[PDB]
């Protein structure tokens, strides 16, 4: 019954992440399990749905770290970096903005800006959860190195 | 409660009145502080020809520095509002030079409403006097209509977000275009 701590949770997420999985950033670099443990803090993590082009809501674990937001899926009881619309599942916090989705109070747009921009439409469980996510993402972007 | 939803995207030169037009339509209030747009989206409803439609209003940057961001807004658009300002001949000249080639590329078969904004300035004495110093004058309706023909626009409208003149009609026309296959 040890109380939740963000640093310990990050170690746990990394431990459950598949060693063979990597996730692309927009600049072509990739991110792996080992990078989760390299001088990064966890600001927030929780379940979201990533709305694909086909309109399908894909369950992901979103993990907001010091300099990136990770989108992970499940496979064989382990995390893998999410595969949705061939978009980078590792989002740099530099120059990231967040916006409400005007017709869906549960959702938010994440828009990243060098190698071009990308837009993500993410669904939370409620308007309250949307506000929490947007606030945390904005704060992380503010203090991003 | 509208059972029909359509997507509208607005484009045109920086400062030509896009955000004010969208906010007057969606909130019935003119936003007095000018903040240049990076990306926003709004919701509004309209009843036209006895048909209730919900419009998603995708607001875009008029500034060229955000050219690479704009295509994030274009997918699956039902109607484009392509704007210029009636007090800025330069903004009309950018319609065929910049906005039309971009929209035809990303949205090839999407109907375009060509919209002249800030119609309240056309007969504003101060505006006319200052433009004349620069050998300019406000855009004339005939010039807007000619440009609409030159770019294959679905329609041509003028409005003033500031006075509300023509605003409802811009969006009635846009909704009719949005409803076509
Ligand atoms: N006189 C007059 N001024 C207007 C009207 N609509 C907007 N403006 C003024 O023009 C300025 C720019 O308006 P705005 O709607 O923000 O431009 P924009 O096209 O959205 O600009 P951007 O976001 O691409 S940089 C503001 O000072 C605004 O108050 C109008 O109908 N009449
Ligand atoms: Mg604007």
């Amino acid at each position: 019954a040890i109380h939740y701590e963000k640093d310990q949770r990050l170690k746990e997420i990394a431990a459950k992440t598949d060693q063979k999985s990597s996730g692309k950033l927009k600049n072509g670099l990739t991110f792996r399990k080992e990078d989760m443990l390299q001088q990064r803090q966890l600001h927030l993590e929780g379940a979201l749905c990533w709305k694909s082009t086909s309109g399908r809501l894909k369950d992901v674990l979103a993990v907001l770290l010091t300099d990136v937001l990770l989108l992970l899926q499940e496979k064989d009881q382990k995390y893998v970096f999410a595969s949705v619309d061939s978009k980078p599942p590792v989002i740099s916090l530099q120059k990231l903005i967040v916006r409400e989705v005007a017709n869906e109070e549960k959702a938010m747009f994440l828009i990243s800006a060098m190698q071009g921009p990308e837009m993500y439409e993410m669904y939370t469980s409620s308007k309250e959860d949307r506000n929490i996510w947007m606030a945390h993402i904005r704060r992380a972007v503010e203090s991003c190195p | 409660m509208a059972a029909i939803r359509k997507k509208l995207v607005i484009v045109g030169d920086g400062a030509c009145g896009k955000t004010c037009l969208l906010i007057v339509f969606s909130k019935d209030q003119f936003p007095e502080v000018y903040v240049p747009t990076v990306f926003e989206n709004y919701v509004a409803d309209i009843e036209v020809d006895g048909k209730q439609v919900e419009l998603a209003l995708w607001d875009t940057a008029g500034q060229e520095d955000y050219d690479r961001l704009r295509p994030l807004s274009y997918p699956d658009t039902d109607v484009i509002l392509m704007c210029f300002s009636i007090d800025s001949p330069d903004s009309l000249e950018n319609i065929p030079e910049k906005w039309t080639p971009e929209v035809k590329h990303f949205c090839p078969n999407v109907p375009i409403i060509l919209v002249g904004n800030k119609k309240d300035l056309r007969n504003d004495e101060h505006t006319r006097r200052e433009l004349a110093k620069m050998k300019q004058e406000p855009v004339k309706p005939e010039e807007g209509r000619d440009m609409a023909n030159r770019i294959g626009a679905f329609g041509y409208m003028e409005c003033s977000a500031k006075t509300k003149d023509g605003v409802r009609e811009v969006f009635e026309m846009a909704t009719r275009a949005a409803l076509q296959a």
